[PDB]
Formats: C-alpha cells, structure tokens, sequence
C-alpha cells in the first residue's frame, strides 16, 4: 500500500462536499450506536479488511503488510459483518455492554473517480478515540481506503470495499469492539 | 520476603482455595520470572515461521527478547536478543532473512549461529570472542512447534509434556506431511495476569458453556437461528496431566459450537471424510475417537495455549503482574485443499483475533478482574477452585490419563499446584517429573 | 442525545465553508489565548452546557446523560462565563498562569437550518490536545452541538447555545480550566 | 517494613513537624489500605441515591469496589463488587435498578442483598453457597448520609463521629423532611495523595483567605465590583474533635466570601429566613449560632469532606500514594423552594466542578506538591504545621469542642494524630475513644 | 506569535479546496515514507522552523517562543533538509530503520492571499500520531504556518516557508525522526 | 536494602565487568538520590541564563526542583523549589525576572534571596522566619558553568573536578571574556537509565567511530561525496580522571568527523586564526596541542556532559531507573563573530536537538537497552567493559593524566568504579579526592 494514486484533476467541489458529508454522517451513526442504521450502508459484495502490520528493515519493506493468504485483524464479507452487528446490539455482548464512548474524527478526504459510474476510490485519514467504563482510553489513528457507490439511502452513498490501514503493529488496545 | 512456607500457603488444592495475591503481587512476579519463566519450556513459533536458512523471528521468553533463527545445517538456534557488550538489541526487526546479524550500537558482528565473530578495533582493545556471545537457549521441536528452555538442568521436552502429548497429536500429526503455519502473527495487549489466560485454555470450558460467549455463538449461528437452538453442548471430559500442569477440555458428539464457530466446511473436514480417516488411523494407537471430539482447548504450562479443532495457537508474554501481551497465530495441515485452508484463515480472524467475536469478551472480563484486585479486602479472602473436586479417575477407557467432566476446575488445580511447586522447589530433583 | 438529525439535502457549499471557517477562527482565538475576543461571540441568551455521562446497561441506555436538573461539568450563562473570563485573564488565576497550551482540532462540521432566519443547528466533532507545564498532557474528544446566529463581527457568526458531549465518564484530567 | 516506633516519628502534634514521606512512600499507603481504609467509616453517598427497592450505586471503599443497594425492608446493604469464583466484577454499571446480579464470566447469580443464590450446573459439577458470597460491610446512616465499615469490632458510626456530630447537622438536619441529593455524580482524577485533600477541608481556610482563590472570588462578584467590597474575611472559628481527627473551619460574622461563592438568593435561605431561624431552634441546644456561620469546611476521617454553606459533598478515593479519584455530589433540603435548589445546582457547578472557578486552583496546587515529592532533599526536612499551636480552648463560649482561631492547624494536627494512631495501633482495644 | 490575523473576507471555494487537498496529499507522501518525492516539494529558499516553547507568567508571555538568535527543535535550510532526507532513506539511519508508523491528520485550514500572486499564507492545525516498533506511541499536536507557492506539478503547490508551533515545552518523545 | 559488599560486586574494574541490574534496579535508584545526587556537583546552567539582578531559571538537581537566581550583589543563590509549609512549587515559570517570590497556595512571601520575608497572619498564630525557608544549596561557578551541591561535607568544586580541568578549559577558557550561552534550553524525555548517557560522553567514542552515527555523518558531508570516499578517523586518545570518574575522548588532527558535524567555517575557528591562536596561549600551563584537538566528548560526573569543539552541553535529569530528561543548551565565545555564532547555532540544532541527526540514533539505542533490561536472563550475565584494559599510562607527552587509546573503556571503568565507591562508602573522609 504505497501513496494513494490520486487523480491529477481534483474532484469537484460538490462531490468533495458530498463524500465528506457522507463520512461525517457515518461517524455520527457509529458514535451514537446506530449499528443497524450503519450496517445498511454495507453492500452484499462488501470486503471489510484490516491488515496486519509488522516491523521490517527497509531491506525487506514490502513484507510490512499481511497478504491475502495471511491473517488479519479484520477480513469480513457481508454475513460475518452481520454476525458482529447482532453481537454489539445483543444484551449478552459484554465487550460493548455497557457500551463504549467513541469518537470518529475524519479528515484528509481524497476522492478518485473510476471506470464504473457512481463509483469512487476514496482515501481518508482518521483518529478513533475510545473511552470505556471508568478510566480506559484507547486512541487509534490510520487511514481508510474505500470503494463507494451512490445510494438510494439517507447518507448518499453505499460501501462496496473498505481497507483500514492502522498505524500500529502490536495493538495497544485490549479489543477491537468498535468499527472503523 | 516470601519464604517457601509462605509460597506453599498461597495455593491449597486440598480445600480448593487460591490466595488472590498470586495474580497481583509484584514480588511473586519477579520470582515467577526466575522460578517459572527462567526454567520452563516456552513456545516461540513454528518451523515454517523460519523455514529457510537465515530466516529469523524476534519473539520473547518472559520479558527477555529472543531470536529464533534457522541454521545452514537445518537446525533452529535460539539466543538472547541482547548484545553482551552494552545490552543493545542485535536483531531490531520482527522477522525476515539475515545473511548475518550486526549490532547497531558499536558494530559487533554476529553469525546466524548467534556467535560473536567480529569486533572492530579488536587489536587496539584486547577476552575471547567465543565466550562473549549472547546467552543460548535449549531448543526442542514437537512436529513444527518450537519450544525453548534456558536451564541446562531442566527436563527434556518429552518428559516435560508427559502424558499430555496425545492431546497435542490430535492437532499436529494428522498427516505424514505434518502441519504449516499460516502467515501473519497477531499481537495485542491485555491488562491482566497471565495466569487467568493460562488457566482458561487449560481448564475453563465452563466460561464458553455459560455466560461469556453467548454473544460469540450468536455471531456464528445462522440468521435463521437464536441462542435457544444453537444446539448447546452439555456433557464432556477434562484432562489433567500427571506432571507439568498441562490441561485440556473438549466436547464429545455435540457439534453446535464446532459448526457455529468454524462453519460447515471445517466441521465436515474435522469429523468426516478420507482426510479425517488418516487422522484417526495415525493416531489410532492412543485409543481416542478423535473424529468425535467437537472443539478442544489445551494449555502447555506455562504460557503455550492452543485450541486444536479451530487450530488457534497463542503464547502469553508476561509484562508485569498487571499486564500481558497476546501473540496469536494459526496452523493448517500442509497437505490440505484451497478451500479448507481459507476457512481456517477466515474463521480464526472472525472469532479469536483482537477484534474477534469470541476474544472481545474474554478481555473485557480479565480487565475488570485485575482492576478489582487493586483493592485490599479484594485480596484478603480466597477464590473458589473446587469444581470437580475428587472426581477425576485415570481408568477412563477412551482418553488416557487423569480424566474428569468437561466443567471442572480439576486441570486448574493441577496448573496452580505445579506453579506453586515450581515457585517453592529450587532444585529439579525435588521437582521430579 | 441521539444521532444528530441531519437534513436530507446537505447545506450549500458557501454556507458549509462559512461555518467551518468560523470554527477554525474560533479555535485560533482559544489556542492563542485571545479570551476577551472569544467571549464577544457569545450572545446574551447563551447556554454553555456539558452534562455528566455515566456507564449504563443498554436496557438503561437513555439514562446516560445528566439532565437539565442535575449536576454537570458546565452549565453556564453570559454572566457566569464572564466570571471565568475574568479568572482566566487574571494574573492570580494559578490554574492558568502559567497558561496552558491547548489545540482545538475541528472537523465533522454538519450544518442544518431551522425556522428562524440566519440561525443554524451545527454539529461538529473535535479533539482537544491540552499540554500543561512540564509534562502534563490531557486529550479530550467529544462533540459540539451549537445554535449559531449570523452576526456583524469579524468571524461572521455568534453563539446562541452550545452543548458539548465529551466522550468521558470519569474525567482523566485534573481540571477543565480550558474552553471547548 | 514500618514499625510503630518509626511511624510515630512522622507526626508530632506537640511541636508541629510533618515528615513528607507520608504522602510519597509506596509502603505506607499499602499499609494505609489495611490499617485505615480497611477499618474506618467511609462515605458512600446519600440515602436518596437509592430511594426505591433494587436501586444500586457502584462506588468505592478505598480501592475496594463496592455495591450500595437498597433492600426490600427499606434497609441498605453494602458488599464487595467481586465475584468470589475468579474475581469478576458483578455489578458492571455506575448506577441503576436491577432485580438481581449475574456474573458475566461463569454466571454466578446473586440476589439484591448480595446473597449467592444460583451457581450454574451445581448438581452436575459440584461446596456451600451460603459462605461464598461477596463480603458484607457494616452499614450505618447519619440522617441521610450512608457510611460503611469492614471491621466488625470497630465503633459504630455514632461513636466514631464523636463530638463533631452537631457540626454535621448544620448541613443535614435542618428540616423534618431532611435533605435530598441532586442527580449526577462528578468524577475526576487528581495526581496527588488523598491526605492533601482531607487536610484542606479539615483546617485549611488559610489557602482560601490568602492566594489560592483570588480568581475564584473574582468570578463571583459583579462585573463592576472588583476586589474592593468583596471584603476579605478576617474572623472565624476552628473546631477539633475530641477523638477521630475530624475537623472543621468557618468564617464568623463576615459574610464576604459566601456572597461571592453562592450568590444573593442562597445566602437568604441560610442567614435570614423562615428556614434559617428554624435551625437556630432545631439546633439551638447544640450550642451553636448557625446564622453566624457563613462559609464553612469540614472533614470526616478519612476521606469525607463537605462545605456546609455551599452544600458540596465529596469522597476522596485513594488511587496509589501518587493519585486520587474525586467523587462529588451536592445536597438540598427536601422541602425547600425550587429556585433555591436551582441556585444551589448552578453555583456548585460554577465553583466546585472539575472545571469550577475554585477547584481548578486547588488541583493545580496539589499537582505541584506531589510532583516535588519525587526528590530526595524534598522529603528530608519536616513540613511546618505549627500554626495556632497552644491556642485552642476545650470550652469555648460559642462553639463546643477544641476551638481557637480560623487560620490555625490544630484541626490539622488532630487529623495527622488520629492517622498516626490508626497506623501504629493494631488493636481497637486501645484505639477506641 | 499572535492569533493568526485572518482576512475579513474568507478565501474562495476553489482555492480553499486546493490548499486543503495539497496538505492531504503532502500527508500521504509523509505517511508512506516517500521522502524524496516530499523533498521535491521544498523550494531552494526554504525556511523550516520550529521554536522552543517555554512556560511563562502572563506578564512575561511574550518570551514564550524562542527567537531567531536562539536554539530550536528544527531550524533548517535547503542543504540541511537534504542531509536529513539522505539519512532517513539510508539503512545506517537506525532511528527510522525500522521506520515508524505515522499519521498526519490535517484540519483547521485558513488561507490568506499575499502581495505576490500564486503565493499564500496558510494557517492549519494538525495531530501527528507516531507509532514505533512494538509499543512506542508519541502524540503531537500544533499548527503549521506556511507560505505556499503555486507549482506546476502533481500536488499543485510548493513549500516556501514553514513554521511549526508545537503544543509542548518538554518533549515527551525521545526524538523527532518524523517530518512535519 | 543493599550491603556495601553486594554493591562492590556490581562493579569490578579489574576484570572489567558490569552487572546489568545497576541500570534497572529501583532499590539502587532510591539510594542514588541520596548517596550520589544529594552530594555530587550538579550543573544548573550558565551565568548568561541569569545576567541581570532578579533573573531566574527553574531547573533540576536529581528529582529535586531548584531555582537558580541572580542576586543584587552579582552572586547566585540556589534553593529547593519546594515551599517549606506544605510543598507547593514556589517558582512556577521556566525563566524570567522576579522582584519577589510569592507562594501560590497559602501566600508565603519570599524575596529573591530565598529568605522567608512575610507570612500572612504571622502576628496572629505566633517559629521564626530565618531557618524556615526553602533548603539552600552551596553555589560554586567554574568560569561560566554554575554547579550546585547540597552537603557542606562535600569537597569544593575546584578540587572535586581535579585533573579534569585542563580538558574543560579547551571549550571554556579560549578568550579573556568568557563563553556566553545561546538562548533556549532544549528538553526531551528518553526512557532509559542516566548511566548509559553519562558513560557515553565519558568514554564512548567507540559508538561514534562505529555504527551509531554513520547516517549522522552522511547528513553533514557534501551532497556529492558519500561515506566510502569520506574519511573515517582512527587516531586519538582517552583521559581518565584521578578522582571523580570523569573522562574525555578526542580525535587527533583528523577533521573528517568535525567537518561533517560543524562544517567548514567552524573547523576554521577551532583550528586556525587569531582566536584559535589565543587559545594556544591561554592554555599554556596545560601543555596540550589544543588546536590538534578536533572533536571531543566529556563527562563531569555524574550527569554533566559536553562536546567541546561543537560546544554542545547537556544535563541528564534522572526520572527513575527507566527514564531521564535531557536538558541541553549551547555555548560560544562572547567576542566571536556573528557568522560563527549563527554557524554554531545552526549545526548544534541540526545534530543535537531532540530531532538532531545524531541525537535520533542515540535515543533509538538507549530505549532498546532499557527495554531489554526488563527481562530476567537479560541481567543474569555481566556486560563487557574490557576495552583498553591495561594500556593507560600517566606519562603522556601531549596530554596530562591517565591517557589511553581513543577507543577504550578506561574512563567508563573509572566512571562506574567511582559510582560504586560513592554508593558504598557513606563518609567523605574515605571518599576524599
Ligand atoms: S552494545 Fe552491541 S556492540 Fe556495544
Ligand atoms: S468469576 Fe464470577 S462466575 Fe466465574
Ligand atoms: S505551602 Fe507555601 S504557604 Fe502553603
Ligand atoms: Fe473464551
Ligand atoms: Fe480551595
Ligand atoms: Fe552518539
């Protein structure tokens, strides 16, 4: 995953605002525990993916990320995501009951048009702030690489692919009870 | 200071009581590093993690960083990841291939064997190079799995594992081609004592059958199913090692979980088919009906814990009395098809990784236990490890060794006693296997 | 407090830019300790609100925030706010002399109109990095729910009502001598 | 290894020396949990926090997490928030209303009283439930306020409170209906020893009437009115308990600082009104002029503090020798007008919240003191607590108790003396009044 | 350094977007270790500056930042910056071999036109999250006061001058191996 | 609770061995604050940091906060930044100019002399103002550098330095005006023991001669030429202090490294010209080729470290065994050209600031060493300190004292030997220079 291959001519102002506003809305759903409303944004062919990251010398830098054959923090299609949603809304889902208090701050949004109409490759940075129970604080940073489509829904777009690049090798948090 | 008398009082397998100080005390943890971690066999990975020459993997033994590196003569040498000049880390990356290792602080060069072979400006300084290489650990491999011990006076891997070996074979030697590690090593941090982790994969199937993983099973079962169905496993057995505190628990003939957790393709592969016939044939000298064991867990004392059926393996690296690092990876049978291997990759990511549907809840529990043990009156009274007390018999005609009921704290008591023994008996003849 | 009810049609580019830039300038005044100037933005009928937030089971999910009839971190008006200004600008206000080094990173600005002309319901997420004295570092993340009016000042707007929803049950910092 | 001879050489009420090692040393705090917080009466909150049956409040007794929960019989029972199987927190939310309590680890069920009622698969896997529930504490109530104690042989609250009792009724007993708590519990973390907080609300008016709260009073007074009328108080009286170390300080006659803190409307309900004169008849026999009491602080040993004139209540949870949590709420008379109760809510936020114009200055003070105590020569020489020495008459013709001048430290020398007693005397046979 | 004296009339939408998109891209080069390409963005008359920040009383508030005659965390020209680029890409540069995991979250972008066309004064806030090796996490926050020239290249602009006001006195990180 | 016999076992200068626990042990650290920092000569800064009357600089002596303040009589007084009443930090800002020091808690007024001048309500409560002020340290200067000690039984600064003085004068005594300091103190936190830092500047030229700074040299060399063509110097020497454990290393004649660090214009100033010549006239009593001294490192035990030719000076403030704070500034000749002063500013920032191209690789190494030292076996075997063992003589025609090879651990051994001597021997009578 090298530098995101952004388009020469930048996305239109209206399109920029649209996708930025999409992300803001999506963050509001997740920060207020609207997991049902959030799940609807995911297409059937969704690939939710958070790869592993390692420490390598520059000699062997291309080994930093885990491949398709390798393991990951997340490798989800539609049904397995659905499985996680039933868990987080469940009364017996202890990891998030009582629920956490999260904040998904989004910026650095870069938009790339594609061959398929109403479809975009989107790069965006984030800092996820998670506060849990009495005193627990986990701060995450990283980027998101999405393939987004225009949608009938209330947020404007639907998600077809999402790759989360997390700026961490060893996870400092005790769990990933949250969605990126 | 903690005398042998005091240490012996902490664990009482007679009444089934545990003094809560063991999980929290700073003075015991330091002796744990000496008495337990500084002379136990410790998992470091798989042969396929370091397959070709010069392939290395920087891992840990307690809080000592170590390098596991493949030699030219196809041996795997393990040494201290510490330069002996001024304690700098020799190997500074997680994994890869090395033509040679070289120290970054003063440029002391090392061969892949670990030996010190080049000191710059030597003649204007000096002492022998052969003497001054980092500390060497004993290496022993049980079909792919690489263990390490520091003590020359410690027993060999076989006697250490003891009558527990058969339950390791269920996961490992199912095929003559052996097993292979799936690429990727997962690492995350839990603030709790390592013993909670070591006990749960040893004895505690109880937590899975009760409250902890109700939502974890819910995530696996079909959208056309609710927890009332999910087919809930009831009976089963629990193994306690003759020596070494190696415990294992498994369900028999109750697929509910093995389906929900691992999917239909894995369940059919593990219990049915010509691929599973080979497994029952090779391991048909132990007398076990391995094609009927539906989901199994096992801990090799101290910190090697794995789940045979799901093929989930993990080493708990300790980081004080209040914290652990969890390193998790997964194995597959090297001679398995494209689909089954993909299911094994996918389903372990979904369930037992840091954001896995099972793993999340275990962490939430352990975090809260350690927080409460900061309290004074929360360490004054003992806990209750009495489950299955005086129930396990060795004369079970299906599984060898000491075998009781699935929901028992029998293996727990075996794990805590062995810990207490190791902490109190400084010599290895007094600590006779 | 539920998900912010955003309008189906997003606010115009010109508007979205004005309010964002307003918050940026707002953050500038606070991060450079121009307090007397920041206070001038607050209208007479101001309500500066930061309720307590507790850990609840999903079943008691609605009982998370402290009501308008309970204790809170902030529940201020124009008078009381000027008191805090006279404290923060004072030479004898030890909690802020030596002064802090705060940073308001502002994003997630969602804009919504109302019935009253030139009055907007603004939602925005933030991260506040407070660095104090030698070694003291406190990180805050929450969201702001504002009612802003158009005013004839240097920033383009004025604040009529503000609610801060901090993602914290127990405050990890020792104080809140800063402004959000 | 601290011996009674050495502990006694840290506090000298006769001269006024205080050895700084008491706020810093790790070992003394670990003894504090046992010798002080394991056998003192501790404020858990108010009765109105748990008005109905089943209502609970997850709070702390030192570092022991505790559950205060109202019963069927209008009584209050308190127990350790620790499941006695493997240490898991039972009640996991801050406050609410449950029919029962269930462990999220292995599923041990408890009724509202803390009695163990169901252990899953008991007849199948197992022991006696009766003596295996969370450890109950002594629960006592002093007109609204709920206190708890672990020690069965410690004096009952009434005795422990001692001669200070009338001083507590200034805030509490003012009406037949009593007082009520405003919703919400303010919680924040200050990196300093608890003893600074307890000592401040005990005898430290000297900080408020000098420099600490010059900006605090600047916020209260009208925009026109600078620090000119705010008249800086001069007169006041300081009480010291006969036994317990309990202390209190209040301004006399001069109503300067109170008008700034609580405003005009509150002061009318406290000095000149139908309820203000009612107290001078309800508590006239206690030998106290309440109408003259304007601006007041009071500490109940060990970690209870309250400002009667402003009705602020707080419990200092110790969190290691170097840190404390601060839990706080406010009280109002149950039958008082709403607009007096509203001015009580707003101003207690304005002054005494985490971001309060008063508490901001106190924290930053305490932050620097603890930080300085990391150094050697900063713990070498004793602190000065000689203020008002030999200036306290045991029979003052205005207030009962050991009374002197307001800017003195006799109440402070009392607090450290009882502390010294509770740390050096192991038995209640000698420690009781 | 006073409050950034923003223009009464805010910048145009096209320009505001372009400058934002410039930083979002810049961040991408830095967070993917494309240092040589990032270097190609700096002009020959570059002034890369980061003053020391001290604790002072309000009376002495004007001696908070270190001047031109004083030491700094960074005080760089072109040739000095190239040396750093030569080190950071070198294998013998141990501070960044293995390289760190960084994230430049950019926000609060405020644009000011100058006397010269194509040249701009830009105010912006940032949070830099640096993760290193196994468990090392440093979190920085501050503002960037830039001067940007329009350039005919992949990013649209070039950095003429840059001053990073960092919200710290004592640095909590062991080093500053990353770029700002 | 260490015995001198055990403490002497930590350092053996004869065999050249170091037990790693010296950098990690908490118990040893606490005694260090007493036995070392509480009686060693500690750098607080320079005269030019406080030029005018009333000017002050808040700094550290170990973990004790101190106030270096210029007096009316052009003298400097140093007192503990802890208030004697209840421990508040008296001086709250880094630097500035004060007319009087008020204490923010209870308002204890002090004058710039450190004396207790006014107490609010002193006439009321009452103990005398004289001996109740912040603890005063002894203040002694060495031609610009202000050093400070706590105990009167410690040697005077001049004798304490001993035969190390000639090598300090290479940086300091170059002109009849004194060296001025460039504004700004750089400050950053490194998670490691101070002994690694102090030792490196004492003896360790080896690291700069080897791998550590390969990339750092690469940054300052002309853009065309790389490391191969560059120049790797070898010729130089090493000094060991008779008493004190001080040490210094230098290169002979080779500009390569100095030209890479300081650039062309600075190398000129240090090797040729009127200002360079005047240095070879003022240092006439030493009898050293001071212009042939190109690139140098020096440590004044325990924590004062500077690099003469590049004029980089730094103090290591300890923060537990696992952390230090680095406080660095720079010096230059007062009557030097503005072009040379800017050059010295530019290249010091470039190399030695928190983001300096040298300092970066220093931190990377130390962080790892301390991390390694968390492990048990990582402290089981001693470290090698056998470099240069038995090559030092006292009859060196060029440099006076115990001079050996540039790449040696003689000064390091001297430093760790002196450390061991101070920890064990409690009395200055045996410790005497
Ligand atoms: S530490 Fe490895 S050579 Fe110095
Ligand atoms: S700990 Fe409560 S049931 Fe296991
Ligand atoms: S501590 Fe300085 S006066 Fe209270
Ligand atoms: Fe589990
Ligand atoms: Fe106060
Ligand atoms: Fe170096």
């Amino acid at each position: 995953f090298k530098t995101f291959e952004w388009p020469s001519k930048a996305a239109g102002l209206e399109l920029q605002n649209e996708i930025e506003q999409f992300y803001y809305r999506e963050a509001q759903l997740l920060d207020h525990r609207a997991y049902e409303a959030w799940f609807a944004l995911l297409d059937k062919d969704i690939h939710y993916f958070m790869p592993l990251r390692t420490n390598r010398m520059i000699r062997e830098g291309e080994l930093e990320y885990s491949g398709d054959q390798d393991l990951a923090h997340f490798d989800e299609t539609h049904e397995t995501m659905y499985g996680r949603i039933r868990k987080v809304t469940s009364d017996v889902g202890w990891a998030e009951n009582p629920p956490s208090r999260t904040r998904h701050l989004v910026s650095n949004v870069i938009v790339k048009e594609t061959a398929t109409p109403d479809t975009f490759e989107v790069n965006s940075a984030f800092i996820l702030y998670r506060n849990r129970l009495e005193r627990q604080v986990d701060i995450f940073a990283g980027e998101r690489r999405d393939v987004l489509r225009r949608a009938d829904n209330n947020l404007g777009f639907s998600i077809a692919k999402r790759t989360i690049l997390l700026d961490a090798s060893t996870l400092l948090s005790n769990n990933l009870s949250m969605f990126f | 200071n903690w005398t042998p008398e005091a240490i012996r009082g902490l664990v009482d397998q007679e009444k089934g009581l545990l003094d809560p100080r063991i999980y929290a005390d700073q003075s015991l943890y330091e002796l744990e590093l000496e008495r337990v971690f500084g002379r136990s066999w410790l998992l470091l990975g798989h042969e396929s993690h370091v397959p070709e020459t010069g392939d290395f993997l920087a891992t840990y033994m307690g809080e000592d960083p170590v390098v596991m590196v493949r030699q030219k003569d196809k041996s795997i040498k393990v040494f201290l990841n510490q330069c002996r000049h001024r304690g700098m880390r020799i190997c500074r990356s997680d994994a890869g291939n090395a033509k040679a290792f070289t120290c970054s602080y003063h440029g002391w060069a090392y061969d892949i064997a670990g030996k010190l072979v080049n000191v710059p400006f030597e003649k204007e300084a000096f002492f022998d190079k052969a003497e001054w290489g980092p500390l060497q650990a004993r290496v022993a491999t049980y079909k792919g799995l690489v263990f390490a011990n520091w003590d020359v006076q410690a027993p060999d891997l076989e006697t250490y594992l003891g009558d527990a070996r058969p339950y390791m074979d269920v996961m490992l030697d199912r095929t003559p081609a052996g097993t292979v590690a799936i690429g990727g090593m997962q690492k995350w941090v839990i603030p709790c004592n390592w013993k909670f982790a070591a006990e749960q994969f040893c004895s505690d199937m109880y937590h899975a059958g009760t409250t902890t993983h109700l939502s974890g099973i819910l995530a696996g079962i079909p959208p056309e199913m609710d927890l009332s169905q999910a087919q809930i496993p009831t009976k089963g057995n629990q193994f306690r090692a003759a020596w070494g505190g190696h415990g294992s628990g498994w369900y028999v003939d109750e697929p509910g979980s093995l389906l929900a957790v691992m999917g239909p393709k894995v369940t059919q592969y593990w219990t049915e088919g010509p691929a599973a016939e080979l497994a029952e044939q090779r391991l048909g000298h132990t007398g076990m009906p391995v094609r009927r064991m539906v989901g199994q867990h096992m801990t090799i004392f101290p910190t090697c814990s794995f789940l045979p059926a799901m093929n989930q393996i993990r080493v708990w690296h300790p980081r004080g009395p209040n914290e652990i690092e969890v390193w998790a990876f997964t194995l597959v049978d090297a001679d398995a098809p494209a689909e089954i291997k993909e299911e094994y990759r996918r389903h372990n990511i979904r369930n037992f990784s840091a954001g896995g549907v099972f793993e999340q809840d275990d962490g939430e529990n352990w975090v809260e236990i350690q927080k409460g043990l900061r309290g004074y009156k929360a360490k004054s009274q003992p806990f209750n490890a009495q489950m299955g007390l005086g129930r396990s018999q060795t004369g079970h005609p299906d599984f060898p060794g000491n075998v009781g009921y699935v929901y028992a704290e029998e293996a727990a008591r075996g794990m805590y006693h062995h810990w207490m023994r190791m902490m109190s008996e400084p010599s290895w003849a007094t600590l006779k296997p």
